[PDB]
């Protein structure tokens, strides 16, 4: 099934800074007290990330992934519901899929034929799924967080690496309540889970499954780079400075 | 008045206040210096033991042993300079006494 | 540090007795 | 000890220091996670076909216990050639994931296979990183992949425009513009497919006879690893140092109720000096500290040799509440034990001096020993 | 001058060097770990077959 609607609707892309945000835990090992360091990829603070809001009718743009990508979400109600990824999208080149549908997320990574205008209410993402290598299906990601009712908003920070024929995913889960730009502080991520995908992928698209609500998102380039981390003496990152933003730093 | 002097920067104890710190530093980067892979595959002599048979095991354990063995060499040497410095300002002090 | 054999020693002279050795020291100048 | 560290016949008088002094481990300890069910290894090395080598298939493997000895022993494989890892500690040592690529290629590029040559296949449809850790197994299968007539379902790719990724797998099937002129269709002049075909029959030669090959690319111990062999778990003891083993993590220490909290992907807990600090049981959920037992350095103090070869002894930096403990049943670096007869004992900032009558009587300092206390040699 | 002469498979060969794993090598034939000396080897098919 496939409808395609109308254009991209205009051009919303503006941009926002990107304060102190795009780090995740390097490492499944537990450190405390220890200022550590790591030189991998990351996203540069105060980095000029791209911005979007689904401010009505709006589509899903086509990113890269030069050094990979960070990505951010600015929720409610969950509208958020997974990422498209591929490098030629056409079913010539094997593309990766995640979709959070009703049930649970399901992946899988085929020779999908993805349709030019993907969106949801209908599972209208792809025509074909002709020749597979992966598929996994789990419990759903959509973990709601505490308070309820949205008294704060969700942001639900995301990190997507492809190297040496690993994808990797980390997450985070925290309430924000600023209404529309980046919450002054600090977080990390979480990892969740390694995919072994072994393909090549040059470029990104959106889902937003469609139904009174809005949300934006930021585009972090995820770039290798040495951060430093201010573990504290529990063992969760409290602080982190840019070893390559400005002199002081 | 010197006593409320002394009471009131710090800026003056830093004669002392380095002899502390240059000790300090000295010893934690000889610890650091055990977390390199000095060429090896692992940093840890348990896992290179662990691992491989006999034979290859020891060969890695010998480019560790070289480059813990230059790590030791180095400290030592910086130790006997500053013990020298320590004594010249002790023989200093020595006559001023 | 010291789990991996670094050590550290005490000194000979406490420092009650360089406290004696000062003292005895001032008081035999003032006197 | 005193006279074969000074490698003389005369001691003269002074303290002396000699070998250090470190209390031995007692007992064993293995804690290994209690999965019982064997691993399908045979489901991979006795699978019916594996896919072309462009194509190459990737199976997970978790849950189960493995057994690399019976592939070690067996002869069918002709080569063998192993990175970081070794099959005699394989039924022992765990593993984060065990994945197996399966796939099939001429004799010839079997050395190509390897991490850093490069080939018609090796720079083309599969390469090892540089970095690369696991161990590769190839053997020939002629007579179980061959055909009189040519087998035709096994391909490689041939020309690709840039060198793929690590373990990268390429699908696509562009035909390869090799001329200047652009070019479409099935084919055209110097456009050739992407793949070509073999022609594998039993009256081939040796080298261009088709070999199976099974690898793996197992990671290792920086992660909750969940896969190993057959050894078999025991009790945990605590407040004694032993050399315990939790998910193939060999050390030796005294271990200790901790109280971090590691994440659910956080296994281990490491120091400055980028070692363990602090386990948590693979089997039961709680989380321990590993510290290293009592141990320190040793002196002897002696008068002069030719007046007397009485002795006494003095361990730096050590609580001498603990050589109570050192009782010589376990092993110990220092023999000589007789010593610590006691009632003729007595404690310093410095350590536990032992062999030495304490008393008040003040007098100058003869031997220094440390925090104000000097022992001499007198009637 | 010590001459320890046997006959092995071709494959078992390899086994033959001192710190080599295997079944010979393990069960019935290692050479020390600081072997000092050498192996002379060849087939003899023709002649003990
Ligand atoms: C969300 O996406 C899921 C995967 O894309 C999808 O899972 C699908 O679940 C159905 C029913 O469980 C499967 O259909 C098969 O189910 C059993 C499995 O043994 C068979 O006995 C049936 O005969 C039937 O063939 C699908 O196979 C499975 N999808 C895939 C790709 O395997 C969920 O249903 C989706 N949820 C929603 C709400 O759309
Ligand atoms: C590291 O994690 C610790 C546990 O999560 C946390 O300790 C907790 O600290 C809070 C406040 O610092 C304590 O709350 C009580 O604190 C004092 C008593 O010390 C009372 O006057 C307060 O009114 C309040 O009741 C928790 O009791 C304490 N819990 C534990 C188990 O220690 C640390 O604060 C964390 N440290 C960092 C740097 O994040
Ligand atoms: C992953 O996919 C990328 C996108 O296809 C691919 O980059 C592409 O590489 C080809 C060949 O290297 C380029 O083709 C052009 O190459 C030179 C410039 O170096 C031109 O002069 C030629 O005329 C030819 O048109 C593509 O331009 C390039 N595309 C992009 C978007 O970068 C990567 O090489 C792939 N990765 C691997 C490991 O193969
Ligand atoms: C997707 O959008 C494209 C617009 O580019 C539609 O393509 C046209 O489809 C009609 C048939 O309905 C053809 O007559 C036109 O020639 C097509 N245009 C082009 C440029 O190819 C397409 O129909 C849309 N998808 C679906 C499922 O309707
Ligand atoms: C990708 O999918 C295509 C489409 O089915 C496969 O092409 C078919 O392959 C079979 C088996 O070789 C042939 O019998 C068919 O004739 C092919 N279809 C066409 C239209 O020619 C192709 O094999 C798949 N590739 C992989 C790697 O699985
Ligand atoms: C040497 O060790 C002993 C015991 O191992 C220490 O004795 C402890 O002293 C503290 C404070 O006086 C008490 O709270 C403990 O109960 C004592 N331990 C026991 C087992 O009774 C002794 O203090 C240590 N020596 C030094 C210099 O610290
Ligand atoms: C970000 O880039 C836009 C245009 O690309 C520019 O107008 C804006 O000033 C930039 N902001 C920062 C903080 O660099
Ligand atoms: C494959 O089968 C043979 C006999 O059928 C058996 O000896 C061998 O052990 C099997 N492979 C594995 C990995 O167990
Ligand atoms: C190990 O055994 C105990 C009791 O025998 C059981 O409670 C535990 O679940 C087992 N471990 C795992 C990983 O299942
Ligand atoms: C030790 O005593 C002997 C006599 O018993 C004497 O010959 C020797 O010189 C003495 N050693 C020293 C260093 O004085
Ligand atoms: C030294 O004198 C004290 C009295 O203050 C006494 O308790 C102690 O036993 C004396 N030392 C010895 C070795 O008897």
């Amino acid at each position: 099934q496939c409808v395609n609607l109308t254009t991209r609707t205009q051009l919303p892309s503006a941009y926002t800074n990107s304060f102190t945000r795009g780090v995740y835990y390097p490492d499944k090992v537990f450190r405390s007290s220890v200022l550590h360091s790591t030189q991998d990829l990351f996203l540069p603070f105060f980095s000029n990330v791209t911005w979007f809001h689904a401010i009505k009718r709006f589509d899903n743009p086509v990113l890269p992934f030069n050094d990979g990508v960070y990505f951010a979400s600015t929720e409610k109600s969950n509208i958020i519901r997974g990422w498209i990824f591929g490098t030629t999208l056409d079913s010539k080149t094997q593309s990766l899929l995640i979709v959070n549908n009703a049930t649970n997320a399901v992946i899988k990574v085929c020779e999908f034929q993805f349709c030019n205008d993907p969106f949801l209410g209908e599972f209208r993402v792809y025509s074909s799924a002709n020749n597979c290598t992966f598929e996994y299906v789990s419990q759903p990601f959509l973990m709601d967080l505490e308070g309820k009712q949205g008294n704060f908003k969700n942001l639900r920070e995301f990190v997507f690496k492809n190297i040496d024929g690993y994808f990797k995913i980390y997450s985070k889960h925290t309430p924000i309540n600023l209404v529309r730009d980046l919450p002054q502080g600090f977080s990390a991520l979480e990892p969740l889970v390694d995919l072994p995908i072994g393909i090549n992928i040059t470029r990104f698209q959106t889902l937003y499954r469609s139904y009174a609500g809005a949300a934006a998102y930021y585009v972090g380039y995820l770039q290798p780079r040495t951060f430093l981390l201010k573990y504290n003496e529990n063992g969760t990152i409290t602080d982190a400075v840019d070893c390559a933003l400005d002199p002081l730093s | 008045k010197i006593q409320d002097s002394l009471s009131s920067t710090p800026s003056a104890l830093g004669k002392l206040q380095d002899v502390v710190n240059q000790n300090a530093q000295a010893l934690n980067t000889l610890v650091k210096q055990l977390s390199s892979n000095f060429g090896a595959i692992s940093s840890v002599l348990n896992d290179i033991l662990s691992r491989l048979d006999p034979p290859e095991a020891e060969v890695q354990i010998d480019r560790l042993i070289t480059g813990r063995l230059q790590s030791l060499q180095t400290y030592v040497t910086q130790q006997l300079i500053r013990a020298a410095e320590i004594r010249a300002s002790a023989n200093l002090a020595a006559i001023k006494m | 540090q010291k789990f991996n054999g670094l050590t550290v020693l005490p000194p000979l002279l406490t420092d009650e007795m360089i406290a004696q050795y000062t003292s005895a020291l001032l008081a035999g100048t003032i006197t | 000890e005193t006279k074969c560290t000074l490698k003389s016949f005369t001691v003269e008088k002074g303290i002396y220091q000699t070998s250090n002094f470190r209390v031995q481990p007692t007992e064993s300890i293995v804690r290994f996670p209690n999965i019982t069910n064997l691993c399908p290894f045979g489901e991979v090395f006795n699978a019916t076909r594996f896919a072309s080598v462009y194509a190459w298939n990737r199976k997970r493997i978790s849950n189960c216990v493995a057994d690399y000895s019976v592939l070690y022993n067996s002869a069918s494989f002709s080569t063998f050639k192993c990175y970081g890892v070794s099959p005699t500690k394989l039924n022992d040592l765990c593993f984060t994931n065990v994945y197996a690529d399966s796939f099939v290629i001429r004799g010839d590029e079997v050395r190509q296979i390897a991490p850093g040559q490069t080939g018609k296949i090796a720079d083309y449809n599969y390469k090892l990183p540089d970095d690369f850790t696991g161990c590769v197994i190839a053997w020939n299968s002629n007579n179980l992949d061959s055909k009189v007539g040519g087998n035709y379902n096994y391909l490689y790719r041939l020309f690709r425009k840039s060198n793929l990724k690590p373990f990268e797998r390429d699908i696509s099937t562009e035909i390869y513009q090799a001329g200047n002129t652009p070019c479409n269709g099935v084919k055209g002049f110097n456009c050739y497919f992407p793949l070509q075909s073999y022609g594998f029959q039993p009256t081939n030669g040796v080298g261009y006879q088709p070999y199976r090959v099974v690898v793996l690319s197992f990671e290792l111990l920086h992660a909750p690893a969940t896969v190993c062999g057959p050894k078999k778990s025991t009790n945990l003891v605590k407040n004694k140092c032993v050399n315990f083993n939790f998910n193939g993590l060999t050390g030796t220490g005294v271990l200790t109720e901790s109280n971090k909290k590691f994440l659910p992907f956080q296994q281990f807990g490491r120091d400055i000096a980028d070692t363990t600090d602090a386990v948590r049981d693979p089997q039961t959920l709680e989380i321990l500290d590993i510290t290293p037992c009592s141990f320190g350095g040793v002196s002897v103090i002696t008068p002069g040799t030719n007046t007397s070869n009485q002795v006494a002894v003095l361990y730096q930096g050590v609580n001498c509440t603990e050589v109570p403990v050192a009782i010589h049943a376990d092993q110990l670096t220092p023999t000589w034990r007789v010593y610590s007869t006691g009632s003729n004992v007595f404690q310093t900032r410095a350590g536990c001096l032992i062999g030495a009558e304490h008393v008040n009587n003040s007098y100058e300092c003869d031997i220094p020993i440390g925090a104000g206390i000097c022992a001499s040699y007198q009637t």
